[PDB]
RNA sequence: CUUAUUCAAUGAAGCGGAGCUGGAAUUCAUUUUCCACGUUCUAGCAUUCAAGGUCCCAUUCGGGGCUGAUCCGGGUUGAA
RNA sequence: UUUUAUGCAGGCCACCAUCGAAAGGGAAUCCGGUUAAGAUUCCGGAACCUGGAUAUGGAUUCUUCACGGUAACGUAACUGAAUGUGGAGACGUCGGCGCGAGCCCUGGGAGGAGUUAUCUUUUCUUCUUAACAGCUUAUCACCCCGGAAUUGGUUUAUCCG
RNA sequence: AGGAAACUCUGGUGGAGGCUCGUAGCGGUUCUGACGUGCAAAUCGAUCGUCGAAUUUGGGUAUAGGGGCGAAAGACUAAU
């Protein structure tokens, strides 16, 4: 599931955390989509939406909070966004 | 090291007012001075202000509710029944 | 009460035409134990303020009276 | 104190800001962007609507 | 005999409510156009706590259409609204809660708070913590609504008639004892002085109806006629029965 | 039945009727009636007889009327 | 209207009296000296606010209503009516922690006084600097960078990312 | 630190309580002391209660006589 594919991308494929990073990454377009919890501000999350559309990326809404999705990527503390820059190896970009 | 056995918060009230009200109380008490989560945030810091007022320091915010816990469970209730026959209506 | 270190400040000054009264006071003074030297101030006096150019020179000083004016009334001390 | 606000100038008491000695910068920043997103958002909604029921 | 103390407390010197600490009434916007025609949007600005009463209230913003002002009122709080929240309130609004939807809007075995009983009272009803109306159902031809409420009580009112959806906050307060005289004290010194309450039994017979004997008895019985007067009505007054209950309230 | 009486609001603002403009209605002839008759991811903002359009004026610095905002009745609105 | 009143073209707004605290709120002063008896009130000196006229200088502008800074923001100033929004005023109590003021303890040195059969580089005493003004100085907060598990920072008190 | 785990204990911090000792203070138990034509139209002394609070208090303010106030003694309401 989800949050397997996720975790393969951890191990193989590339990525950066958070609201600063992933929005630079955005603007320079090495990103090729994010994920984005659903605790999360609406602002921040429709500032992204704006930033992804510019962008032409991908955006998916994950079924959780900060905790959930940090859980899923392996980590320890709350992340409310996350950019997939490659994967290399799972189907994320494929799939939904 | 280990404090008290059994009193808790309420060995502050001493040999008062009878065992039965200080096990009362000494619920109410750790669920009132409890720290929660804010579900905007997931973090905890959560705290009573006051009764019905549960405030978080992180993402400064306020939400009504009990006077000794945050969620009461009859307006949990209310949540679930309000969005079912509001599902229901806009179906 | 205003510090002062400009000098064609100091001269407008007493030329801004409300003063009226000026004093030169003389002190003694230490930069070190062989040369306790002689502190000059000039504290020019108006309306709303008095103004305070301060000196550490006996040279520039005997310049600064041969500038002013004579009409201005000074106090010396 | 108030009294004292109205001795000074204007430096002393605002900032050269829209908003100068009102509201935080970073609120300034928060709701400016939150103009900037929900009219865009009005505007595509509204359009959306309007060709959703042009079609009906 | 003499005077006595609820008899006393008609005048009310000293038994006046005490105000210095609230922040007025907590009422419902006019029924003026919008909320029957349409809906208003307010935006939840903080959470108080008034003094005196158990619940909290909410510093609510709403603006005035006719005027370019921002009208301000004080709400009581339902549990799960929160700060910087949108509240929409009229008849053509959302079943959610905080809104104040008709209650010929709503629809059976719904919970509303802070109900009013004819339009344009504007909050009568479920206003005290934890306390909730709920919905039975309607006759919308001569439009009325069944409602129950917490005394079990099933009455009907109108269907115009607004009412906050929700449960009201600061639940579970009488759970919790106070163990003390001083809690009490604070208590009721912000709300009235209604404490402490001494017994009549305890007075002397000029006092009280009850007071004197060289043993504190009450002599005659307390279970009071509804048509008694005022200076004979201490004790349990218009009653169909006494004692322990055992059973159900039967309604 | 409302008007007398009584209750309550309100800075007495959107009452009632009819009507456009749409949806349904089966129209059994043309509409039979019913629903709407500008707002809901977001702690923003909304003010200058409204901009526009339109007809005039005396164009000039500008000025005024209709619409934009349907019309009629002047019962403030409900209750009883 | 410059015959003139304020009629008069215009639009705005909507307390709904008042009284009420010499300990609540509150615009603005300090030192020295002075009398038989006054004093932040007098004298001398140095200041501050309010109200109202107000002129010179300065700033801005022919891109008419300033510029510098990535930002936090800075400056001698550097248009802004109606109306609206916000803030100060404006606020509990207790604990301990830090910081500051004055005091207390104290060393040296410069003066004065005391003791001294004996001993006492000795005991006592003065060595001060106000309001206000300028330059400068801070905990908390905030901005830029950069991206943290090997988890880290950190308070007396465990809170933050 | 122990324990197989469940989970138990140890030392520290920390500084709660209508807690406690106890001064100021509010009071007023006992001496049934002194005085008892007083210092006093209710005090003096020692001993005592309590001392962060249901505390103590100033000032303003409300309640007026068959009325008021009363944690209630028929107490207080200007030596009443
Ligand atoms: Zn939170
Ligand atoms: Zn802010």
């Amino acid at each position: 599931s989800i949050n397997q594919k996720l975790a393969l991308v951890i191990k193989s494929g590339k990525y950066t955390l958070g609201y600063k990073s992933t929005v630079k990454s955005l603007r320079q377009g090495k990103s090729k989509l994010i994920i984005i919890a659903a605790n999360t501000p609406v602002l921040r999350k429709s500032e992204l939406e704006y930033y992804a559309m510019l962008s032409k990326t991908k955006v998916y809404y994950f079924q959780g909070g900060n905790n959930e999705l940090g859980t899923a990527v392996g980590k320890l503390f709350r992340v409310g966004v996350v950019s997939i820059l490659e994967a290399g190896d799972s189907d994320i970009l494929t799939t939904l | 090291a280990k404090r008290t056995k059994k009193v808790g918060i309420t060995g502050k009230y001493g040999v008062r007012y009878g065992s039965s009200l200080r096990r009362q109380v000494k619920k109410l008490e750790i669920q009132q001075h409890a720290r929660y989560d804010c579900s905007f945030c997931g973090k905890k810091t959560v705290k009573r202000g006051a009764a019905g007022i549960w405030t978080c320091s992180c993402c400064k915010k306020t939400v009504a509710g009990g006077a000794y816990t945050v969620s009461t469970a009859a307006a949990a209730t209310v949540r679930s029944t309000i969005r079912r026959l509001r599902e229901m209506v806009e179906a | 009460a205003r510090e002062i270190t400009d000098i064609k400040q100091f001269l407008e000054l007493t030329r801004r035409a409300d003063v009226k009264t000026a004093t030169v006071k003389i002190n003694k003074k230490l930069n070190k134990a062989g040369k306790p030297f002689r502190q000059t101030k000039f504290k020019v006096r108006g309306s709303s303020s008095l103004y305070t150019l301060v000196i550490n020179d006996a040279g520039k000083a005997k310049k600064l009276i041969q500038s002013l004016p004579p009409t201005l009334k000074v106090n010396r001390l | 104190r108030p009294r004292q606000y109205a001795t000074v100038s204007k430096t002393h008491k605002t900032v050269s800001r829209a908003y100068g000695g009102s509201r935080c910068a970073n609120c300034v920043k928060e709701r400016i962007i939150r103009a900037f997103l929900i009219e865009e958002q009005k505007i595509v909604k509204k359009v959306v609507k309007e060709q959703t029921e042009a079609a009906k | 005999g003499r005077v006595i103390r609820n008899q006393r407390k008609g005048a009310g010197s000293i038994f006046t409510s005490h105000t210095r600490l609230r922040q007025g009434a907590a009422k419902l916007r006019t029924l003026d156009y919008a909320e029957r025609h349409g809906y208003i949007r307010g935006i939840v600005k903080q959470i108080v706590h008034d003094s005196g009463r158990g619940a909290p209230l909410a510093k609510v913003v709403f603006r005035d259409p006719y005027k370019y002002r921002l009208r301000e009122e004080i709400f009581i709080a339902n549990e799960g609204v929160h700060t910087g929240q949108f509240i929409y309130a009229g008849k053509k609004a959302s079943l959610n809660v905080g809104n104040v939807l008709p209650l010929g809007s709503v629809p059976e075995g719904t919970i509303v708070s802070n109900v009013e009983e004819k339009p344009g009272d504007r909050g009568a009803l479920a206003r005290a913590s934890g306390n909730y109306v709920i919905i039975i159902g309607h006759n919308p031809d001569e439009n009325k609504t069944r409602v129950r409420l917490p005394s079990g009580a099933k009455k009907v009112i109108s269907s115009d008639a607004r009412g906050v959806i929700g449960v009201i906050a600061g639940g579970g307060r009488v759970d919790k004892p106070l163990l003390k005289a001083g809690r009490a004290f604070h208590k009721y010194r912000l709300k009235r002085n209604s404490w402490p309450k001494t017994r009549g039994v305890a007075m002397n017979p000029v006092d009280h109806p009850h007071g004197g004997g060289n043993h504190q008895h009450i002599g005659k019985a307390s279970t009071i006629s509804r048509g008694a007067v005022s200076g004979q009505k201490a004790g349990l007054i218009a009653a169909r029965r006494t004692g322990l209950l055992r059973g159900s309230q039967k309604t």
